[PDB]
């Protein structure tokens, strides 16, 4: 229903647009809010717009910063602050209400986008394969010192899926991430199958595969 | 007794079978109404959906002045 | 306008859970509550009066009384442990607003110990001047998580760096423990343990060069 743009870095006082394409349903009959989330916060409404007017109206906070426009051609709705500082810094997050007339509520919701604001330096993960040798058995890829969040690991171009552990990053003393990503499968099916590690770290426009194997 | 049944049967079974199509045609006409009587419904709701809508957009406007 | 919420409220397993959102100039068809699972958006529970969206558990009822929202859960149960939000609309300026968010808790619990497991260095990282070493601790109650890590057979601290714990979708924990170093001490050194302790208990995992 509701897909966002991708996750961004934005260096401090600069700009930043945000897409949400609505699918599968009339524009017109919808309304929109932006809601805002900071890491490990609580959710920050900013600004709302009727698509079939496009009137809007925004919280005072960010009154000035903020603007919210709609494309009914494309179905998309979109949120640009400006002047960007390191409170900013939060995921974004695009929500439709008015899913019928006595709903206030926000019935659907992006799936995020994260924005990052610091100034300086974007930085390319290091993609690795793993080691691997009815029972037990697991293998996984490692995405070394990056910069920054998020970055992304599907396996098999959007296959292979059960019992897949993505696990959180640390964040070096460097000032650069790393994660780790593993899938847990029976003995029998080791060596034959195909098995590729897909990464996509957005923000540095990485985007790379992986194989593994014993 | 008999001999006025000669009159009768072939007399109320033709009028008493201009009622069994007279009703095996309203029988459409009413369904031909729940036909019309939905989409109504469904018209309406639209409408009231846009109301909320421009409601809304009003207050914002008004919002936007003073 | 704004919205009042206790910061967090914790219940057994199996009762009413109640968040109470407050304040100040009123909703009250405008009032909607919110559930958040860590990394996930915020799934619409409770919206106007006393309404669930299609697919929403009866177990959960929205009251309200004058200055004051309140969701409701009956017979709570541990995948309803998760941060709660109450939102409406300021009649005047048509500004939406969020409390400050609840967290749920309903922290015990059913234990589970922590699954360690290690991988080797990348074979192709070696070839890149390094060897990282890969230490998954995960599916633990509590979040209670505390490691060594360990070269040959002598205490290990430093060098390495590890994450916090952090919900799973089933509830239970997990971590992550990385030990980056030189592509000739890892072969140096025979295998490689690492001392995830739970409280109680103490778990390893090792790989041979």
């Amino acid at each position: 229903q509701l897909v966002q743009s991708g996750a961004e870095v934005k260096k401090p006082g600069s700009s930043v647009k945000v897409s949400c394409k609505a699918s599968g349903g009339t524009f017109n009959s919808y309304a929109f809010s932006w809601v805002r989330q900071a890491p490990g916060q609580g959710l920050e409404w900013m600004g709302s717009i009727i698509p079939i007017f496009g009137t809007t109206n925004y919280a005072q906070k960010f009154q000035g910063r903020v603007t919210i426009t709609a494309d009914e051609s494309t179905s998309t709705a979109y949120m640009e602050l400006s002047s960007l500082r390191s409170e900013d810094t939060a995921v974004y997050y695009c929500a439709r209400y008015f899913d019928t007339y006595n709903n206030y509520g926000f019935a659907n919701w992006g799936q995020g986008t994260l924005v990052t604001v610091s100034s300086a330096s974007t930085k390319g993960p290091s993609v690795f394969p793993l080691a691997p040798s009815g029972g037990t058995a697991a293998l996984g890829c490692l995405v070394k010192d990056y910069f920054p969040e998020p970055v992304t690991v599907s396996w098999n171009s959007g296959a292979l899926t059960s019992g897949v552990h993505t696990f959180p990053a640390v964040l070096q003393s460097s000032g650069l991430y790393s994660l780790s990503s593993v899938v847990t499968v029976p003995s029998s099916s080791l060596g034959t199958q195909t098995y590729i590690c897909n990464v996509n770290h957005k923000p540095s426009n990485t985007k790379v595969d992986k194989k593994v194997e014993p | 007794c008999c001999g006025g049944i000669k009159k009768e049967i072939e007399a109320i079974k033709k009028e008493q079978e201009a009622i069994k199509k007279k009703i095996e045609a309203i029988e459409k006409e009413l369904s031909g109404i729940v036909q019309q009587q939905n989409n109504l419904l469904r018209a309406i709701e639209a409408q009231q959906h846009l109301l909320q809508l421009t409601v809304w957009g009003i207050k914002q406007l008004q919002a936007r002045i003073l | 306008i704004e919205l009042t919420q206790p910061p967090s409220v914790s219940v057994v397993p199996g009762q009413t859970a109640r968040i109470s959102c407050s304040g100040d100039n009123i909703p009250y068809e405008y009032a909607s509550w919110y559930q958040q699972k860590p990394g996930q958006a915020p799934v619409l529970v409770i919206y106007g009066d006393n309404n669930r969206p299609s697919g929403i558990p009866e177990r959960f009822s929205g009251s309200n009384s004058g200055n004051t929202a309140t969701l409701t859960i009956s017979g709570t149960q541990a995948e309803d442990e998760a941060d709660y939000y109450c939102a409406s609309w300021d009649s005047m300026t048509v500004d939406g607003v969020f409390g400050g968010g609840t967290k749920l808790t309903v922290l015990g619990q059913p234990k589970a110990a922590p699954s360690v497991t290690l991988f080797p260095p990348s074979s192709e990282e070696l070839q890149a001047n390094k060897a990282t070493l890969v230490c998954l601790i995960s599916d633990f109650y509590p979040g209670a998580v505390t490691v060594a890590w360990k070269a040959d057979s002598s205490p290990v601290k430093a060098g390495v760096e590890t994450t916090t714990p952090s919900k799973q979708s089933n509830n239970k924990y997990a971590a992550s423990s990385y030990l980056s170093l030189t592509p000739e001490q890892w072969k140096s050194h025979r295998s490689y343990s690492c001392q995830v302790t739970h409280e109680g208990s103490t778990v390893e995992k090792t790989v041979a060069p």
